[PDB]
């Protein structure tokens, strides 16, 4: 019967690992780099396009960075359409606690509930898992601002600064070097930018092959202000940091 | 790779004799039916000192009347115990009356041959119900995951079976008193068990029609190894 | 009976790769060449009708395909996959936008339902991915002109020109070359043409290529007058004439 | 190697199960053929009655689908019959929910749909048949339209099938070089098949007596199928001039 | 507007000796004032030394009875032909009755 | 081979493996014996015990007042067939009240059986039933196979060293089948028969169990003391 | 629905997937659980290979089901979720229908069977964890810890631990602790814990992580400063 | 059930509830505690149709309960309430609703401010200074409309409280067998002993 | 390789091994034949007789659909009565909806679809049998044959089993020398000289006949099992033509 052509998606290796949440990993480190990195102040968002074109629509492009919602947001490394699905079911998630308690829902258990969804994926229903790994970045009034991240085996994390996709091993050596816990968002930037620019597969990191975010409590007193970066925005900010 | 449903070319079910060989490594157990009563005992084995072995639970009761010794997979027991005791106090709802040893134990086989591609498996683990009536008396049954039970006089499961059923072919006899049962399973237990037999690492039970299944408390059984080891002594 | 395959057909290999997609994608390779090519007043699409047999009568078999009155298709690739595509592409217009909105999709948007549908494909049990690549032209009111990609991974692009299939390679080069961002839609049909002539072996006219395009309203093709708010699609197919016409001007 | 097994791609980006469904197609070793008149389609195809102990009048693969629509396979009997019941009812539900008979174009693009399907789910097989649909439509005129095991179709100005097929698809393509028009400038439906005969003699090299032959013809409002004794009349006309 | 019950009328008895037991009724079986029959058993023997009258609607009369004889016949499938005592019988007969609470057997029971 | 890992496979030579493996178990199991006049009809049967201190598996079952078998196999699958028995049986009854045919009965079984034949997933049943019963068209032998194939017969056995019983049964046709009207007679062909089959042991009080069923008797089992009249 | 037997017996009479989900728990970081004779500590592992972490915001390795009862595990971290949160809603299940809070024996048995429950269903695999249970039964001062693991087999420990390296940490456990005498104190209990993990952790910086629980749902974690004090005075003592 | 009221002070959110209990045509109890703590500085007191008013209120708080073992925080009263607001939205169209009206009294520790809530069983919330439920208010809100100040002390809150169910036993015709008095405040809930 | 291991796999010639494997199984089967007539058919069948306790004229093995068709089969015989058990069900359904007794050509596609629809799956086998059946309907008499793969023709004459390739031969003798056609009576007669002839394959055991028809005249149209005096006559004939 159907049993012949069956891959077995939720199985333990001999060793205990599972191989499809492993071979999902290995997907994800040939996708573009992705940084987030944590501030006092604020959390920014940076990310690599993968080797782009010129006849590409850069200011109507979006394959890295997507918002869930006016708090929260992410940044992807893995297949786009994969984290698509899952992007959707967050901004519903997240909507559904809104309309539930009548309030915004904390960063974490939005990030739970999408991990969850990626864990069944690996226990039962015989499917591949989705192969994306997230860098969340959002705020929130208990714990402020966070940067966590989830992999395809539905594990997540906390942290300060962290990288995900290509050469993480290089760029979280670079961030682990340079971090402070008393930096600031236009020092997070200048720090972001720059170590994409050394771990970049890419001869030099120019606009066209960058996405970027900040989300700052720079937004006129006590609220936050979510800004996704314009292709020029990106541009100045190169500029000013010093890399072009 | 094959259906779990299988037969072999002898006639056997694949998945039914690869869980029986999961019950040979398990843990000791043994059943000796008299007219004054049945007695129940176990191998605890006890994977580490730390361990507290009182929390090792290899004997059960499922009914005043009826009682219930395990070896294998243990963990897979407990929905056969579940399901015994709803059973059991499910026909005392229906038809006001205790429920046959032999009716309760064909309840829980019926539960042995449901898998397929019900459970993904066979159950790896044996079970000796052990219990009374007033139909057919005194009774000890051999519940296997192939969906069959025999009765039995005396009966050994586990890693040292074919040893301690060999020694009970020798030693019963239908004029057993219950004291001689007990202390036939202690000395049984204590011949094929690895480390020395103790109160602590093995424990005892019966039933009878006065006083219903009883566990033994580990001062009554420490007693009954000290009787046992005189008795050895004296000749 | 009943389908008995509930599990993934497409699964990560040891490297990471997902191979039904590759070989997915090796199929959209062999395929027919496809372009598009979008200007500041318009979007054009194209293809060769590569006919089977000369019997068959290649004006029934339609590559290019309205979605909405404001949105096409091409494709390259397996056809019965594409036609297939064309079908549930145009009821999730209405279903999950137009009976709720009542409004057709923006292009954005119903490339994300396209892509949804494609990524299903890709992960969901007992199926295999579809095998083609899409080009979607269209025009909205709050987003203008746009182009988009769509890949058998369910991955899609917005581009200012592009080609897909069997010598896509080469043809992309050729559009890096004549585009820029003051081509009216005259000057992009006019390229289009001409790009798609170096993966044209036989026959060049307007009975063996079809093109469309995402212009101006066409009032003339709206099929009832009255309504001042509705000055009718901005999709339209050209025809064998309207495409010899500007093959003497080659 | 399970990418030949079920309808997965091969690395070449191949479906064997789809290929091999192709082959199975000329099991029957029988070749058709269809063409159009002014008023009229005909289409036309081989008998071999085997076994002398066979009704000769069960032996058929021409299918009246609806009173329209006729329907000719190219394949095993049992796939063909499969083909037939559903293009039936498929047929039949049309005219009831949208209040007019179903085009051939129609139904023929909805058996290609149901054919494509099987080339996407695995645990369903195609047929290992070529359907070649025919009527004359009430919008369109005279159409030959045709499936196959891909899930491909398309419209036909005439069209050949079977093992064959090339050799009267080239008679045909040099017949209508000539003509330089789509059909076959003909009033009479007796004629339009009297050439689709001639023309599958003079491509196949041989000679055709009365049980050899299995003829269909599409006409306004109906189509039926032609008895023995009808295409005797044909053959008949065919030789005496 | 249907109604899914009648009334049969009749009359059952039950007295219970020292070593003995009696269930007597009458054989009469009507509707409304006519009489369907002169003669109609309604006090039947289930096996295991058990009579058993169902009272009121014949027809859920007859089920029941049909239902418990049954239940007599698989008990002794069920449990190695042992004796159905008669305690364990009207335990059993309370269950038949209360699967059907919303749509009940309208009958008076005895054994 | 390669073509036994699953019922929904054919070998090339049209075979049907894991049906044979099915069987199989059948002649694994312990034997039974099958037979019948035109009064009465007979099942005898020899029950397995494990070892000394166990009891004898017992080998026939009562489907109904006038009908029962015999099984040779995996146990368990003759529960759930002769469980499937009991509720035609009194479906029969029930609805109808009818007393079912015995040949109805042996197309009831086949028809279930088969179904496990030619379904994925599922598997054979691994048992042998030999029915008996008296109807209104007087005695009745069945013999069951788990491929479905259910045959009428006058005498007959299933299980190990089952073919010198049935040798002597062919032997005996023209004079079992003239015992009318004596119970006891009929079964000593039974036992006289089932002896053929044995080896080493012998029939002893808690290894024989008969049954019968005739014109004025309803189906019954005999076990231990009340069978030793016939050792 | 997939119901793929994933999970079924081999040969030998192995269920290698329940095996393999033990090989998970194996990699996975050390647990460690104490019970003195007023309270019970549990003790975990924190990698050091995961630096620039947010410590306020990471999901913490001990995890209340009840306010009287925690959970602590090994193995699968993803997979650990899913328990937790089936044994928190039965915790409530359980005040909800029978108006007790659910005794640790209880709440073990439930994680326990569900855990046994994904070892002979169709289409699922078996749970990568083993965990610790512990806390104190309503209205009861005696101290209780039981260990799961993924066959669904369960037990009660005066001490015991799992995870990486969990042998030599059980080979330390085995010769420090007396049964005749448990830590008496919180401070006995929580030093043993401590020096147990000392044995395998690498650094006693930010890499071990305690947790006291008492009797009447008085359930505290140890801060980073609280727990250095303990590693500085058994390295001290160590010196001689 | 028959009353229950509430009233939100300067600090604090005082909720009363009579005792009685009835059974066809004659009082069963007399000592009722018709409310739940749904967290520490959350209650929630109840009155409907019998049954349905525990049963709701026991299901709430199980979800309260367990929202805050999961998150080891607890949700604001505006949260709760509006939780509780959408499962009786959610309930009036069923098959058969839950009958229950509630108030919701908690002190919002983030904004050091007590807050009440009053919720029908149409699902209908107000956030009030105070509330009542049945007929309760009828008697009762001109009273409250003549002396409440929202800078009332707790000892002031209880007072008008106790003129409120003065003026209710005097002219309402049932027997409601006294209140049960709670306080939610910054330290948490609890209860008036003597009143 | 492989492609013979699951069923509705296409082979690379464009076969269903499974299929064909299927046929393997009805070729073991005992010889089964049918033959039209003027006004009806005969069906007949060899059936082996195993052992002396087999009960004689017992095991039937011919199966009446409705009241006016009669199934026959060789192969794999509960693969048969399965498949009669549909052509029952289909029957019933026909006449329940359209009021007459469902036409022999209309119940001919029934069972081809369900037997077709067993070949399009890997989670079912083929069906280890090929069926001979007919009846009379409204427009006279009709004979199917119908094979593992779902094909089935309309037969002047009709053969399966060990023996069908004797029988066959017979089969067209008789087509050839009466193309005025056969009577029922003489069908009887020569259809068991046929499995008389046709048991020379299977001649190590001995065998019983077994006969049935359907004749507008003979019978009303309604399937009857040839009995007594009429099928010993039939015998007789069959053994003075071996002799
Ligand atoms: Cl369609």
């Amino acid at each position: 019967g159907s049993r012949r052509y069956d891959s077995r998606t939720t199985i333990f290796s001999p060793e205990g690992r599972l191989y499809q949440v492993e071979y999902a990993l290995e997907s994800i480190s040939h996708a573009g780099t992705a940084i987030g990195i944590m501030a006092s102040d604020g959390i920014v968002l940076a990310a690599e396009r993968k080797v782009t074109s010129t006849l590409l629509e850069q200011d109507t492009s979006t394959e890295k960075l997507y918002k869930l919602n006016d708090k929260i947001a992410v940044a992807v490394a893995g297949l786009t359409a994969d984290a698509e699905i899952l992007i959707n079911t967050a901004r519903i998630h997240a909507q559904n606690y809104l309309k539930t308690y009548n309030e915004d829902i904390p960063v974490e258990i939005l990030v739970r509930r999408l991990s969850d969804i990626k864990q069944g994926y690996t226990q039962h229903g015989g499917l591949r898992p989705f192969g994306v790994s997230f860098i969340y970045a959002g705020y929130d009034d208990r714990y402020g601002y966070q940067l966590y991240t989830s992999n395809p085996s539905g594990n997540y994390t906390g942290w300060k600064a962290i990288s995900v996709g290509a050469n993480t091993s290089a760029a979280q050596t670079l961030l682990q070097m340079d971090y402070k816990d008393d930096m600031k968002v236009d020092d997070a930037i200048e720090l972001a930018l720059k170590t994409l620019s050394k771990t970049t597969d890419s001869s030099a990191l120019t606009y066209d092959r960058l996405e970027f975010a900040t989300i700052r409590k720079g937004a006129n007193d006590g609220e936050v202000y979510q800004k996704i970066f314009k292709p020029q925005e990106i541009k100045d900010i190169l500029v000013k940091t010093g890399i072009t | 790779d094959r259906g779990v449903s299988t037969f072999s070319p002898e006639g056997r079910l694949f998945q039914v004799e690869y869980s029986l060989e999961a019950i040979k490594l398990g843990s000791t157990a043994i059943g000796i039916a008299t007219k004054e009563g049945v007695v129940l005992g176990v191998e605890k084995r006890a994977t580490s000192p730390l361990l507290e072995s009182d929390s090792i639970e290899k004997i059960v009761e499922i009914d005043r009347h009826i009682g219930c010794a395990m070896s294998g997979l243990t963990a897979d027991a407990r929905s056969m115990i579940e399901h015994a005791r709803t059973a059991a106090v499910t026909h005392n709802l229906y038809y006001d009356e205790d429920i046959n040893v032999e009716s309760l134990t064909q309840s829980v086989c019926d539960l042995a041959l449901r898998f397929g591609e019900l459970m993904s498996r066979p159950f790896g683990v044996a079970l000796l119900i052990a219990g009374h009536d007033a139909d057919d008396g005194y009774q000890l049954f051999h519940a296997e995951p192939s969906g069959t039970f025999y009765r039995y006089n005396a009966k050994a499961i586990g890693s040292g079976s074919e040893g301690a059923q060999a020694e009970l072919l020798n030693e019963w006899h239908s004029s057993l008193t219950l004291k001689e049962a007990e202390l036939l399973v202690l000395k049984i237990l204590k011949q094929v068990m690895e480390e020395k037999l103790d109160e602590n690492n093995a424990q005892l039970s019966c039933i009878t029609k006065q006083d219903g299944f009883k566990i033994y408390d580990n001062e009554k059984t420490a007693e009954l190894i000290k009787e046992l080891k005189e008795k050895e002594a004296a000749e | 009976m009943t389908d008995r395959y509930s599990f993934s057909l497409t699964t990560f290999s040891p490297s990471g790769k997902l191979g039904q997609i590759d070989y997915a994608l090796t199929a959209v390779k062999q395929g027919v060449t496809s372009l598009g090519i979008k200007a500041t007043n318009g979007v054009v699409i194209a293809t060769e009708k590569k006919s089977s047999s000369p019997l068959a009568m290649s004006e029934t078999l339609s590559k290019v395909s309205l979605l909405t009155p404001d949105i096409g298709a091409v494709y390259s690739g397996m056809g019965p996959d594409y036609r297939v595509l064309v079908d549930k592409s145009r009821k999730v217009a209405h279903t999950s936008y137009k009976r709720i909105y009542g409004e057709y999709p923006p292009t954005k948007l119903l490339v994300s339902e396209v892509a949804k549908i494609m990524q299903e494909a890709t992960q969901s049990g007992g199926v295999r991915p579809f095998g083609v690549s899409l080009l979607i032209a269209g025009h909205d009111e709050f987003n203008g002109f746009s182009l988009y990609q769509v890949d058998p991974s369910g991955s899609y692009f917005p581009w200012k020109a592009t080609a897909i299939g069997k010598g896509s390679v080469a043809a992309k080069t050729f559009l890096e070359k004549r585009w820029n961002d003051e081509l009216e839609l005259e000057d992009a049909i006019h390229i289009a043409l001409l790009t798609l002539k170096e993966s044209v072996e036989g026959e060049f006219n307007g009975d063996t290529i079809e093109l469309a395009i995402i212009g101006d309203e066409n009032p003339d093709l709206l099929g009832y007058t009255g309504i001042p708010t509705d000055k009718g699609p901005r999709f339209r197919k050209l025809t064998s004439q309207e495409i010899n016409d500007r093959l003497e001007a080659l | 190697g399970y990418d030949r097994h079920i309808t997965i791609f091969s690395p070449e980006g191949r479906l064997y199960q789809v290929e091999y469904a192709f082959k199975a197609t000329n099991q029957t070793n029988i070749n058709s053929l269809a063409v159009r008149g002014k008023d009229c389609t005909v289409v036309i195809s081989q008998k071999k009655v085997p076994d002398k102990l066979l009704d000769p009048t069960t032996v058929s693969y021409i299918f009246c689908i609806s009173r329209t629509i006729g329907m000719v396979v190219n394949g095993p009997i049992p796939d063909a019959r499969n083909a037939a019941l559903r293009a039936k009812a498929e047929a039949a539900e049309f005219r009831y929910k949208y209040g007019y008979d179903m085009p051939c174009d129609v139904l023929a693009k909805r058996m290609a749909n149901l054919s494509q399907i099987y080339t996407q789910r695995a645990y369903m097989r195609p047929l290992g048949v070529i359907l070649t649909f025919v009527s004359v439509d009430e919008e369109l005129g005279p159409s030959i339209y045709k499936t196959d095991p891909a899930g491909y179709y398309v419209g036909y100005k005439a069209t050949a099938t079977g093992p064959k097929q090339q050799e009267i698809t080239t008679n045909l393509e040099n017949h209508f070089k000539k003509s330089k028009i789509d059909h076959i400038n003909e009033e009479s439906w007796e004629k339009v098949v009297e050439f689709a005969i001639t023309h599958m003699i003079d491509a196949l090299g041989t000679e055709f007596s009365k049980n050899d032959l299995e003829v269909g013809v599409a006409t306004k409002d109906k189509f039926f199928t032609l008895s023995a004794e009808n295409i005797e009349e044909r053959l008949v006309a065919i030789a005496e001039q | 507007q249907f109604n899914p019950y009648g009334d049969n009328g009749g009359t059952i008895l039950g007295i219970a000796g020292e070593d003995f037991a009696v269930l007597a009724g009458d054989t009469r079986n009507i509707t409304d004032y006519s009489i369907n029959s002169r003669y109609e058993p309604k006090v039947f023997d289930c096996g295991d030394n058990i009579v058993m009258s169902a009272n009121g609607f014949a027809a859920d009369g007859d089920a029941l009875v049909k239902r418990f004889k049954n239940s007599v016949k698989w008990y002794h499938f069920d449990h190695n032909d042992k004796k159905l005592s008669i305690n364990s019988a009207a335990r059993n007969i309370q269950h038949l009755l209360y699967s059907r609470r919303f749509f009940p057997y309208y009958v008076y029971n005895i054994i | 081979n390669n073509y036994d890992g699953d019922t929904v496979t054919f070998s090339p030579t049209g075979r049907l493996f894991q049906v044979e493996y099915a069987l199989e178990a059948i002649k694994q199991g312990s034997v039974t014996v099958g037979l019948r006049s035109n009064t009465h009809a007979v099942l005898v049967a020899l029950k397995r015990n494990a070892d000394e201190l166990s009891s004898y598996q017992k080998k026939i079952i009562k489907c109904d007042e006038h009908m029962g078998l015999s099984l040779a196999g995996l146990a368990p699958d003759a529960r759930v067939l002769s469980n499937y028995l009991r509720q035609q049986c009194n479906y029969s009854s029930l609805v109808f009240n009818r007393k079912l045919a015995v040949e109805r009965a042996g197309h009831l079984l086949c028809d279930k059986a088969q179904k496990n034949t030619q379904s994925y997933g599922g598997r054979p049943y691994g048992v042998g039933l030999l029915i008996i019963g008296y109807d209104k068209s007087g005695a009745h032998l069945l013999e069951f196979q788990p491929s479905g194939n259910v045959t009428e017969l006058y005498g007959t056995a299933i299980g190990a060293r089952s073919q010198g019983a049935k040798t002597y049964l062919e032997r005996t046709l023209d004079t079992f089948i003239k015992i009318d009207g004596n119970p006891d007679e009929l079964i000593k062909a039974g036992v006289e028969a089932i002896s053929q089959s044995l080896r080493d042991e012998s029939l002893t009080v808690d290894n024989l169990s008969i049954a019968i069923v005739g014109k004025d008797t309803p189906f019954t089992i005999y076990d231990g003391e009340a069978v030793a009249k016939y050792i | 629905g997939y119901d793929r037997a994933l999970s079924i017996f081999s040969p030998d009479g192995h269920i290698f997937q329940v095996e393999y989900a033990l090989e998970a728990v194996k990699r996975g970081t050390c647990a460690v659980g104490v019970k003195g004779k007023n309270c019970v500590v549990l003790g975990c592992e924190r990698r050091s290979t995961l630096k620039l972490q947010d410590t306020r915001i990471t999901p913490s390795k001990v995890s209340k089901i009840d306010s009287h009862v925690v959970l602590s595990f090994s193995g699968l971290n993803a997979d650990s979720r899913i328990l937790i949160e089936k044994a928190r809603v039965e915790a409530q299940s359980h005040r909800l229908t029978l108006e007790d809070p659910v005794t640790v024996e209880y709440l073990t048995r439930y994680v326990a069977g569900v855990q046994q429950r994904y070892t002979q269903s169709g289409g699922v695999r078996p749970f990568g964890v083993s965990t610790l249970i512990a806390g104190f039964d309503p209205r009861d001062d005696e101290p209780k810890l039981y260990q799961t693991e993924p066959s669904g087999i369960y037990s009660s420990w005066s001490a015991q631990t799992i995870g990486r390296n969990s042998k030599t940490v059980r080979e330390f456990l085995e010769k420090n602790y007396d049964r005749k005498e448990p830590p008496a104190t919180v401070e006995e209990c929580v030093k043993l814990t401590v020096r147990s993990l000392l044995e395998v952790v690498q650094t006693g910086a930010k890499n071990i992580e305690i947790t006291v629980v008492k009797p009447d749902s008085d359930i505290v974690a140890l801060s980073s400063e609280e727990i250095n004090q303990y590693v500085t005075q058994i390295e001290q003592e160590k010196q001689e | 059930m028959d009353i229950i009221l509430g009233i939100r002070v300067q600090d604090s959110v005082i909720l009363a509830s009579s005792k009685a209990v009835t059974r066809g045509i004659s009082v069963l109890k007399d000592s009722d505690d018709k409310t739940r703590q749904l967290s520490p500085h959350t209650l929630m007191s109840f009155a409907g149709e019998a049954g349905d008013t525990v049963q709701f209120a026991e299901y709430i708080q199980a979800n309260i309960q367990l929202y805050s073992i999961r998150e080891d925080y607890e949700l604001s009263p505006q949260a709760v309430s509006s939780f509780v607001r959408q499962e009786l939205a959610k309930s009036i169209r069923s098959r058969r609703p839950y009958q229950v009206n509630v108030l919701i009294g908690g002190y919002d520790k983030k904004k050091n401010k007590p807050e009440l809530y009053q919720i029908d069983y149409l699902g209908t919330k107000v956030e009030l200074p105070y509330g009542a439920h049945g007929y309760s208010g009828f008697y009762t809100f001109s009273l409250l409309d003549h002396h409440y100040r929202p800078d009332m002390t707790t000892e002031e809150g209880l007072d008008l409280l106790k003129l409120c169910v003065q003026e209710l036993e005097k002219r309402m015709p049932m027997d409601f067998k006294g209140v049960i008095v709670k306080i939610v405040d910054k330290d948490g809930i609890r209860q008036v002993d003597d009143f | 390789t492989g492609y013979d291991l699951s069923n509705s796999v296409f082979s690379p010639d464009g076969r269903n091994f499974q299929v064909e494997y299927a046929v393997k199984a009805v070729e073991n089967g005992t010889t089964s034949i049918g033959i039209k007539c003027n006004d009806g058919v005969v069906f007949a069948v060899e059936k082996l007789i195993t052992s002396k306790l087999l009960v004689p004229q017992k095991n039937v093995k011919i199966q009446v659909v409705d009241r006016h068709i009669g199934c026959v089969y060789s192969g794999l015989i509960p693969d048969g009565r399965h498949l009669v058990n549909r052509g029952r069900e289909e029957a019933a359904s026909f006449k329940k909806l359209y009021k007459t007794p469902i036409p022999i050509p209309a119940f001919a596609d029934r069972l081809g679809q369900y037997v077709q629809a067993h070949t399009l799956y890997n989670s079912v086998r083929p069906f280890g049998v090929s069926t001979i059946f007919g009846g009379v309907d409204k427009n006279g008499a009709h004979l199917y044959m119908l094979e593992p793969s779902g094909s089935y023709w309309g037969y002047k004459g009709a053969a399966t089993g060990k023996g069908r390739q004797s029988a066959k031969a017979e089969l067209e003798k008789l087509v050839d020398h009466h193309p005025e056609g056969l009577s029922a009576r003489e069908a009887v007669k020569q259809a068991a000289k046929i499995i008389y002839l046709a048991h020379e394959d299977n001649k190590e055991k001995d065998f019983e006949l077994e006969i049935s028809w359907c004749s507008l005249s003979e019978t009303n149209g309604l399937h009857k099992f040839v009995k007594g005096d009429l099928l010993q006559e039939a015998i007789d004939f069959a053994q003075k033509e071996i002799n």
